[PDB]
RNA sequence: GGUUGCUCGACUGUGAGCGGACCUACCCACUGUGGAAACACCACAGGAACUUCCAACCUUCGGGUGGCGAGGUAGGGCAGAAGAGUGACC
């Protein structure tokens, strides 16, 4: 089918400021279908903000954005908006759209959801990643990667030979440097002969500083 | 007043092909407006049960909820690996809605030792002034392990991170990634570095290690 | 003058177990289902039960038919009638 949905202005914002997150609906009007949008605050569980109902426009909300928020849709735009207001540091999350399901096929179930804008909220300021060069063992099979180290804020891409080499990565996830800041590493596995003749390049990414790095993985250099 | 969905557990093992019961009890009588919804790492939620009973379009037959009064429970008659995921229960009865707080799902297979790997810090790095070490334990079960870096054999304490990847479905098994971090000074002062892991399939805590300059 | 029939009729009534079912229009409501539909909007079905009733229709006068939101407004139906005529009778 075609049913999609497409978020988007979710990012990195002082506290006390202002976002509006929108939702695209592709595969679907939305005049018939009720929308809602659910939260997650990372590694936390899903949370509902706000819904707007079909016909009506009756709005509803979350007891924790009461007055913060405000849902609402263009039916023109075939879009939902959220404009959320005065934010603080716990609406840290990333913000899913979701398709409330025809009542004859799915209940009051959400049977299409977005892959989620994430809002970020805190004060201090972006900056990219350093990336280092995890060179394999000079001694079948070793491990070569990628060091994606100290930036900010949430998420890198880490991708291999430009996404040709996907078999044996491990990008793990981020961790939260004392220093603020997000380091993470990427390693894969390759059998030891392909080293000699083998280019081996990540590729890192981090959209909110505009940063991409491109750091070419050869053995030890003696 | 809010209804409450009280879910769990709030994490679940168990082998491949056993029965798994989740379930979940609303502070007050929210009818059969009851959804359960799977949610894999890095994706968005799907739904599986709408009415408390209603297997949604594609969910496969081993899925199935039950109501009885103010408890509902999803039911996996036998676990596939894929069935790795985060489960939510989700009452749409009331306004505001309101989702269990989500019960974690393992996969669980035989015991595979962890791969070990040691990194010396890069050259463009201790030209920065930085120094990480990085010990890497690939692709091993269960995810219980003990991981020590002794520098010049001396055991350090609260200068390493590690984090873990989730189970990768097919593999049914986890990596890990420690890190130790130094000053380039405090670096510069030692000549051993060394990883020492100790995991259930190990009969022997394995170390990798490297010295300071060796090509 | 009485007795009453006859016709106009101010007005009031439409009475709830030991006993209230008249009609129509609008409004205001309640419950369910359905409308791509948790509230709002619309359509449609329906006002606990046993009773009681025929203001309505049909009747072989045996009986049958159809009919309930004790809501608001209002135009009428049906019941009395204060009063006005007006006859027969004493």
């Amino acid at each position: 089918s075609e049913v999609q949905l497409v978020e988007s202005g979710g990012g990195l914002v002082q506290p006390g400021g202002s976002l509006r997150l929108s939702c695209a609906a592709s595969g679907f009007y939305i005049s018939y279908s009720s929308i809602h949008w659910v939260r997650q605050a990372p590694g936390k569980g899903l949370e509902w903000v706000a819904s707007i109902s079909p016909y009506s426009g009756s709005t509803y909300y979350a007891d924790s954005v009461k007055g913060r928020f405000t849902i609402s849709a263009d039916t023109s735009k075939n879009t939902a908006y959220l404009q959320m207001n005065s934010l603080r540091a716990e609406d840290t999350a990333v913000y899913y759209c979701a398709r409330q399901g025809y009542r004859r096929r799915s209940g009051r179930g959400f049977d299409y959801w977005g892959q989620g804008t994430l809002v970020t909220v805190s004060s201090a300021s972006t900056k990219g990643p350093s990336v280092f060069p995890l060179a394999p063992s000079s001694k079948g099979t070793a491990a070569l990667g990628c060091l994606v180290k100290d930036y900010f804020p949430e998420p890198v891409t880490v991708s291999w030979n430009s996404g040709a080499l996907t078999s044996g990565v491990h990008t793990f996830p981020a961790v939260l440097q004392s220093s603020g800041l997000y380091s993470l590493s990427s390693v894969v596995t390759v059998p030891s002969s392909s080293l000699g003749t083998q280019t081996y390049i990540c590729n890192v990414n981090h959209k909110p500083s505009n940063t991409k790095v491109d750091k070419k993985v050869e053995p030890k250099s003696c | 007043s809010d209804i409450q969905m009280t879910q769990s557990p709030s994490s679940l093992s168990a082998s491949v092909g056993d029965r798994v019961t989740i379930t979940c009890r609303a502070s007050q009588s929210v009818s059969s407006a009851v959804a359960w919804y799977q949610q894999k790492p890095g994706k968005a939620p799907k739904l599986l049960i709408y009415s408390a009973s209603s297997l949604y379009s594609g969910v496969p037959s081993r899925f199935s909820g039950s109501r009885s009064g103010t408890d509902f429970t999803l039911t996996i008659s036998s676990l596939q690996p894929e069935d790795f995921a985060t489960y939510y229960c989700q009452q749409s009865y009331s306004f505001p809605s309101t989702f269990g707080q989500g019960t974690k799902v393992e996969i669980k297979r035989t015991v595979a030792a962890p791969s070990v790997f040691i990194f010396p810090p890069s050259d463009e790095q201790l030209k920065s002034g930085t120094a990480s070490v990085v010990c890497l334990l690939n692709n091993f079960y269960p995810r219980e392990a003990k991981v020590q870096w002794k520098v010049d054999n001396a055991l350090q304490s609260g200068n390493s991170q590690e984090s873990v990847t989730e189970q990768d479905s097919k593999d049914s098994t986890y990596s890990l990634s420690s890190t130790l971090t130094l000053s380039k000074a405090d670096y510069e002062k030692h000549k051993v570095y060394a990883c020492e892991v100790t995991h259930q399939g190990l009969s022997s805590p394995v170390t990798k290690s490297f010295n300071r300059g060796e090509c």
